[PDB]
């Protein structure tokens, strides 16, 4: 059939959240206060773009 | 009985079962183009109710 699309590997490099899970999960009820809203656009755009390629940014 | 009701008599008898015979071959070409293209009510065969798929939010979302 058709080729399938893939961005570049300069599309998938962002700066990495390099900490540990407890780390993650201690300031994880702030987290979900403070960010809020990016959290939200992105998983709102998950559901529903339903691919990972049309939520990069 | 006279000629004539035996006469005119025949001839009603001859038109309905000559019609029942009309309709018996559409019968059979009907069946014949039902079974085969599948787009009459007879020979529906049945396949899965779409009112069953959950459109719900699901738990992962490439779905």
């Amino acid at each position: 059939p058709g080729i399938v699309e893939l961005p570049s590997l300069e599309d998938l490099k962002v700066q990495e959240v390099k900490v540990s899970s407890s780390v993650l999960k201690a300031a994880a009820h702030h987290y979900g206060a403070q960010c809020d809203k990016p959290n939200k656009e992105f998983m709102l755009c998950r559901w529903e773009e339903k691919d990972p390629r049309r939520c990069l940014e | 009985d006279a000629p004539e009701k035996n006469y005119e008599r025949t001839m009603a008898i001859l038109q309905i079962e000559s019609e029942k015979a009309e309709l018996r071959l559409k019968e059979l070409e009907v069946r014949r183009l039902m079974r085969a293209k599948g787009d009459g009510p007879w020979f529906q065969y049945p396949t899965i109710d779409k009112a069953l798929i959950d459109h719900s939010p699901k738990a992962t979302p490439d779905n």
